[PDB]
RNA sequence: AUAUUGGCGAGAGACCGAUAGCGAACAAGUACAGUGAUGGAAAGAUGAAAAGAACUUUGAAAAGAGAGUGAAAAAGUACGUGAAAUUGUUGAAAGGGAAGGGCAUUUGAUCAGACA
RNA sequence: CGUGGAGGUCAGUGACGAAGCCUAGACCGUAAGGUCGGGUCGAACGGCCUCUAGUGCAGAUCUUGGUGGUAGUAGCAAAUA
């Protein structure tokens, strides 16, 4: 944790910046079948596995 | 949206609804049976007492 | 019974029945909800029966709404009744 | 009128239901033979459903006719229609459950002008 | 952006039905325990307390 | 295909268990665990002799 | 000349039709699980066109009632059809520790057909 | 008797409504089943002669999904408020 490689901390920035619910503009295209983020990710609700 | 069974006329009459509704549905089932037929502002006044534990709903089935 | 051997009981509530039977039966066929006389000219007998028209014609001349008429069914009866006038207007 | 018969007889009017069809959704009424072997109802107990057998086979005479006294027949457009021309009092036409209204004014038109009796003149009639 | 609020609203409808703590709960639950059909207990230990 | 039906990893959970005896996935966490896994009479199962 | 469950490009089928066909018709080897080797799903259908219900009104709001679009909301992003189990309401009826089933008939309800 | 697909045929049925589903409305068959009426639906489907088969379920502590009674019940009484 506090102290951490470097290499952990890149995979948490994306991690982070992955943590994103959909963009609305998304379901406005044509032929839009994404609705949801799917692969929606939270801290205490799913372990990421370093 | 379509009604369950209807047998009055829908120029003398209103309709409500609630879908979905987070409550109950046994106790639903009991409090909507209490005033089934009842005048309006009867059935009002006695959901009031209801709540005013003045009287209560008869819990039949 | 065994407390009242000398009362009837079985025939008292037949007799009851009976009579609150077709007491109930004569309030139904006095308010007409049963249907009428085979040789009545407003019975349906060697006819089709249909909610849809029946409700469709009650519209037109001009209340009961769990036997609804949908607008798509009205539409549909009105299309094959002005197929069926138009049959008509080439036999006339 | 129709061609004559005899009284048309049915040696068993009630529907031979399958055995446990009334207490159970997932058993039909449509007949299956019980082959348990000790089926009750194979064996042929007394106070248990009655089994197809052909002891209950019609009439010979009388088969085939509906309570009018014809042999039904399935049309379903004109031409099949006509085929009944010379067998007007043995046969009544039905017409298919699929036939169009328009299509069934034309039949019930030549089925009239024939004589050929229509079992299901009403049909799809809103006239 | 009312059209875009009211679908994402009008979204959420099936999951919210179970419970699902937004987009993030994707929690699968098995279709049988092996661990709670336990077999023959009463010879020797036993699976649980 | 000759595989199909076939690629599930499942064994059958024993006898006493108060469930069919029919081959079962392991692992968890994804529901498919657990389920009948080969039988024809199976979901996701092979068919009684695959057409060759 | 031979082989070819891989790769690339094609053409077919008396094949399967969303519990089927590859595990995967869909952001499927995904989600998820396991320390790990590995295991591994569920999930297609509004409508021709979003025209996805402006506006009024009740409600804190979700929504409701009107209105409206649409051929049809008996198509309202729970969306083609919409079975059964199971349930609500209405109408009828039965019920003194089963219910169901067989034969027959009462009663009530309902209902088809025919012209010397 | 019934079902999926194939060859032939009825110049078969079908947006004036195919299939499907619902229906104490009807008819034929000893039966498997077949036929018709009404409602719903909305785009395909039958008869006959044949061909073919992944062809018919009440069960397998069957498989997958859904749903009940239990039941508004057990219960939500550890950590002084």
């Amino acid at each position: 944790a506090a102290q951490k490689s470097f290499r952990i901390k890149q995979k948490m920035a994306k991690a982070k910046k992955q943590n994103r619910p959909l963009p609305q503009w998304i379901r406005l295209r044509t032929n839009n079948t994404i609705r949801y983020n799917a692969k929606r990710r939270n801290w205490r609700r799913t372990k990421m596995n370093i | 949206a379509r009604y369950g069974a209807t047998s009055t006329n829908p120029a003398k009459s209103a309709s409500a609804r609630g879908s979905y509704l987070r409550v109950s549905f046994k106790n639903t089932r009991e409090t909507a049976q209490a005033i089934n037929g009842w005048e309006l502002t009867k059935a009002q006044k006695y959901l009031e007492q209801v709540l005013d534990h003045q009287r209560a709903i008869p819990f039949r089935r | 019974s065994k407390n009242s051997i000398n009362r009837p009981k079985l025939t008292s509530n037949l007799h009851h029945k009976v009579h609150s039977l077709n007491k109930k039966r004569a309030q139904r066929e006095r308010a007409g909800l049963l249907k009428p006389a085979r040789s009545s000219v407003n019975s349906k007998s060697g006819e089709i029966k249909s909610v849809a028209l029946d409700l469709y014609f009650q519209n037109k001349k001009n209340s009961i709404t769990t036997r609804t008429l949908s607008k798509k069914r009205a539409k549909k009866i009105e299309r094959n009744l002005k197929y069926a006038t138009q049959r008509k207007l080439l036999v006339d | 009128a129709s061609l004559p018969h005899p009284k048309i007889v049915k040696k068993h009017t009630k529907k031979f239901k399958r055995h446990h069809s009334d207490r159970y959704h997932r058993v039909a009424e449509n007949w299956r033979k019980q082959k348990g072997i000790d089926s009750v109802v194979r064996r042929r107990f007394r106070g248990n459903i009655s089994q197809p057998k052909i002891g209950y086979g019609s009439n010979k005479k009388t088969k085939f006719l509906s309570p009018s006294g014809h042999k039904t027949f399935l049309v379903a457009n004109v031409k099949d229609l006509e085929t009944l021309t010379m067998h007007t009092k043995t046969y009544a036409a039905e017409i298919a459950h699929n036939i169009s209204a328009k299509n069934r004014v034309v039949i019930l038109a030549r089925a009239k002008a024939l004589g050929i009796k229509v079992t299901n003149p009403k049909g799809r009639l809103a006239l | 952006r009312s059209k875009a609020d009211r679908m994402a609203k009008m979204e959420r409808r099936e999951r919210n039905r179970h419970a699902k703590q937004g987009e993030s709960d994707r929690h699968n639950a098995v279709s049988l325990s092996k661990h709670l059909f336990s077999g023959k207990r009463g010879v020797g230990k036993t699976d649980f307390r | 295909s000759e595989k199909a039906g076939h690629q599930t990893s499942a064994e059958s959970w024993g006898t006493g268990r108060a469930v069919a005896r029919i081959p079962r996935v392991g692992g968890g966490g994804t529901g498919r665990s657990g389920q009948g896994a080969f039988g024809n009479m199976c979901r996701g199962g092979r068919m009684f002799a695959p057409t060759k």
